[PDB]
């Protein structure tokens, strides 16, 4: 929003190019700031589509861990048991 | 010639037909023209909320000039698009920007009105200084350079009306948003522009739904922008489906391609705890591999069944050639035999042969407006119907009895999914009250589970904290210019993101009787506004109000007590006020089973079961007592009797994992 | 025509109608609102439905009437919600 100011001049130079779909501009921002900075400027927010991302449950976190349970097991010279994954995803 | 560097040509771009069609809005274009062609101070500024169409009008005026529909006073003139951005690019020296703007201004003035400067987002003209956008005040008031602008309605009063010395020179043109009946026409005109981009076809019965539907659900954004997006995204999704394998044949295959890896890596674990984990994933793997092939076979059943009919259509074409040649040869006998026989009979046959995915329809729109905004608006796609048809059996697994309530809570869901309820009112707002310990909170938690599969995805607010009238601002936000203002409400700003949850006002009779009046317009309209001035739509939630009024009266010692506690203007809003009833000794022997099931489930964390004997399983109920505290004391008795000595033993050896201890009724108490 | 949405209450439909023609004919006072009057009575009678029918007779879209609910303005400090904020405070550009 406030790229360069001094009276708004910058940060909306891409507002014309957005509409015609010249650039694609995938972005990710938190949820309690999209209505603190952007939503205040509904002229620009209109050019954005929202993809709500809900938090996963324990059953899916277990899978995420079971897949990620190699990078840590390598970076540290140790091994990890699946009981640890389940107990962590529960506690 | 300086304009070739700091400006593009809207009219020249429109000459090659590189713009989009412009439909409707005759009054606005005529007003823009008749203001644009006067003697002095002849420069309009469009205005209105973003999305209603304010650059499309200037582009339509450009196309209209290229056509020649404007009077002689405007025929044969070029519209140039000024760009303040590309002028301050390199101007670090103390006169570069002034020199550039002066050259542009003098080159526009030097013409005889062959140039109309069109600034987009002119609220950016106030800057550029460091005496900027100020050297144009002389030329504006004299009408030399024609100016055409477009700024959203609420940055005008923030960046221009501050400088009334400037906004005097401007003529305003209010641009109100269209309605559904004309959005239909705009879409009917724009269809072909997307038909060519995405190699698909679009139904008019879908262009109507993409406007009728997107006006009662997506209430945050304005007209046009919120009805074209559904069409575009639906076409893109259909093209994705056409290219690769369709969805619901893609998600199952992807997830199976992951369960396989998971069980492969789980097979190589040296433990007994993982042995029951590998023995459960290996069942879901088969359950899903079954459906993959079933749906896969169902796919060919339509891919080739319709495909065989392709030859017959061509055969129908062959029959048309046959009727042609029958009439060539004077074969009247075959003329009608083909006109009223073969061709029409094969046509009825082919109509019967039509299986149903080659054009967007009035259901892909609903699919997109369901994926976005989360609100389910569909057709009960053959799996939801069976489940919705047996709900009082699915809720009965957590609540026992209370058929009075389960036959009404689960009623305003069916008649809401079946497209029958009122379009602007909550899906259901009813208060049920009765003696304690009956389950009036457990029902509103068993229900929320049945929808989102998570008992915590609902908005629960405790109305026993609102003991003062001034504590209302906690859920409605604080008015502007006060301490907590850039935080909004707490009830409000929690529903503006997922307008599907089931709000639960717990223990309502404790709150001070002004929270009632705040609630009064939430019902019957589904709307309220926080400090920022944002209306939030409650027309999809399920408002549920617990209570404990009366507390023992049969039916007229409580229905005459709620009347003397609430006002008629409030009682009249709700749906039927449900009355819960106490617990009979019969209907407690099943709560016993549910409690023991939960206890065993919680003990599964140690691979530790336990057997139970029917004598004790009914002795617990026989000591389920005092129909004045409901079914709560049983929860204390269970952990006084069983869990107490179970825990005293579990940490004193003699009990470990994988074990199992049966309970059996000693003459008076329970002995393991 | 108002009789198409509201039923009965001719005593109010008249006094509502006679407040629009009296301004079209160039007669009513020019320094006062074009009409400002209050309904009151028992619940569920129409006192909200008639305002909607009138606000549609003139614009053909029910959502075009500025609407504020007086059930929230419970204290002084909430008055600033419909007037803005004094100069130099948190919400001032709104
Ligand atoms: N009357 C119309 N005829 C054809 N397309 C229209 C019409 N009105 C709007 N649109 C389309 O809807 C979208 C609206 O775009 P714009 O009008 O440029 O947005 P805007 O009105 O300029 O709002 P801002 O302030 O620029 S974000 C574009 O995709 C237009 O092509
Ligand atoms: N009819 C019932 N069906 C199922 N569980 C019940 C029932 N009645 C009580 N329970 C159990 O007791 C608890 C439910 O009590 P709640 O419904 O939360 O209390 P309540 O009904 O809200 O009464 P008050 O007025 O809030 S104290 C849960 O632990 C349930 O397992
Ligand atoms: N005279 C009426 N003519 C037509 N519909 C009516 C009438 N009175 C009530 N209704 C219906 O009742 C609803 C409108 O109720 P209203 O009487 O307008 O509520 P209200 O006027 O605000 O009264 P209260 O005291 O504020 S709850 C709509 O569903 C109407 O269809």
């Amino acid at each position: 929003v406030g790229a360069g100011a001094t009276a708004m001049d910058a940060g909306n130079m891409i507002k014309p190019m957005l509409a015609r779909g010249e650039l694609r501009l995938v972005g990710a921002t938190t949820l309690d700031e999209y209505r603190k900075h952007i939503e205040k400027d509904a002229a620009l927010e209109r050019r954005f589509q929202q993809v709500y991302v809900g938090e996963p449950s324990v059953e899916d976190t277990i899978g995420i861990l079971r897949g990620l349970k190699d990078r840590y097991e390598v970076h540290h010279g140790v091994r990890i048991t699946d009981s640890a994954l389940v107990a962590a995803a529960t506690l | 010639q300086a304009l070739q560097k700091y400006s593009t040509d809207l009219t020249a771009r429109a000459r090659e037909g590189k713009l989009d069609p412009v439909i409707g809005r005759d009054n606005e274009i005529r007003r823009v023209v008749q203001v644009l062609s006067r003697r002095t101070k002849n420069n309009p500024v469009l205005i209105g909320e973003p999305g209603v169409g304010k650059t499309a009008i200037v582009e339509g005026l450009a196309q209209r000039i290229v056509a020649g529909d404007v009077p002689e006073s405007l025929r044969d003139k070029t519209i140039v698009a000024l760009d303040l951005g590309s002028m301050v690019a390199g101007s670090k020296y103390r006169g570069e920007f002034e020199e550039r703007l002066k050259a542009v201004l003098d080159d526009i003035k030097n013409s005889a009105g062959q140039i109309i400067t069109f600034i987009d987002e002119l609220h950016t003209i106030v800057g550029a200084g460091a005496d900027a956008g100020n050297m144009i005040k002389p030329m504006l008031a004299r009408g030399e350079l024609r100016l055409v602008g477009a700024t959203t309605l609420d940055e005008y009063r923030k960046h221009i009306e501050k400088d009334a010395a400037l906004e005097r020179r401007f003529q305003q043109v209010y641009v109100g948003e269209p309605s559904v009946e004309d959005t239909i026409g705009i879409l009917r005109g724009l269809k072909d522009r997307y038909e060519v981009h995405h190699g698909v076809r679009i139904t008019d019965s879908a262009l109507v739904a993409a406007a009728t539907l997107s006006d009662r659900y997506i209430t945050a954004r304005f007209l046009p922008d919120k009805a074209i997006d559904l069409v575009d995204e639906a076409a893109s999704r259909l093209r994705m489906e056409i290219d690769s394998r369709p969805v619901e044949i893609d998600e199952v295959e992807r997830l199976v391609r992951r369960l396989e890896i998971e069980e492969m890596a789980l097979s190589k674990e040296e433990d007994e705890a993982s042995a029951e984990r590998l023995a459960k994933l290996r069942s879901e793997l088969a359950d899903q591999k079954e459906k993959l092939a079933e749906l896969t076979t169902r796919w060919q059943n339509e891919k080739n069944a319709i495909e065989i009919v392709r030859d017959l259509k061509e055969q129908l074409e062959a029959l048309r050639g046959e009727s042609e040649r029958a009439e060539r040869d004077g074969d009247l006998a075959k003329a009608a035999e083909l006109r009223y026989g073969r061709i029409p009979e094969v046509e009825k046959k082919l109509d019967a042969a039509l299986p149903q995915k080659e054009e967007v329809g009035p259901d892909d729109i609903a699919d997109v407006v369901s994926a976005w905004t989360g609100i389910p608006a569909g057709r009960l796609l053959e799996g939801e119907t069976a489940k919705l048809l047996r709900m009082e059996d699915e809720l009965g697994k957590r609540v026992i009895g209370q058929k009075a309530a389960v036959t009404a809570v689960s009623d305003a869901v069916r008649r809401s999914r079946a497209g029958v309820s009122d379009p602007n009112r909550p899906t259901g707002a009813f208060m049920f009250l009765g003696p304690t310990g009956v389950g009036k909170t457990e029902l509103a938690k068993a229900l929320a589970d049945f929808l989102f599969d998570d008992e915590r995805a609902m908005v629960r607010i405790d109305m026993s904290e609102y003991g003062e009238k001034h504590t209302v601002a906690r859920l409605i936000g604080a008015p502007p210019g006060y301490v907590g203002y850039e935080a909004g409400g707490q009830l409000t700003e929690a529903v503006r993101r997922r307008p599907y949850t089931v709000v639960l006002f717990d223990e309502i009779e404790k709150a001070h009787p002004d929270v009632f009046d705040v609630l009064l317009q939430v019902l019957d309209e589904g709307r309220l506004t926080d400090g920022h001035g944002r209306t939030v739509d409650f027309r999809n939630t399920i408002l549920i109000l617990t209570s404990n009024l009366g507390s023992g009266g049969s039916a007229e010692q409580v229905l005459a007590a709620v009347r003397a506690t609430f006002k008629p203007e409030f009682i009249n809003r709700l749906d039927d006020v449900l009355i819960f009833e106490g617990l009979n000794p019969e209907e407690l022997v099943r709560i016993v089973d549910i409690q023991l099931a939960q206890l065993g489930k919680r003990l599964a964390q140690r691979r530790l079961q336990l057997q139970v004997s029917l004598p004790a399983k009914r002795w617990l109920a026989q000591r389920g007592f005092d129909p004045v505290y409901g079914a709560r004391p049983l929860r204390r008795l269970v952990q006084q009797a069983i869990g107490d000595q179970l825990a005293k033993m579990l940490l004193a050896g003699q009990v470990h994992d994988g074990d199992t201890v049966p309970v059996n009724v000693s003459p008076d108490a329970d002995s393991l």
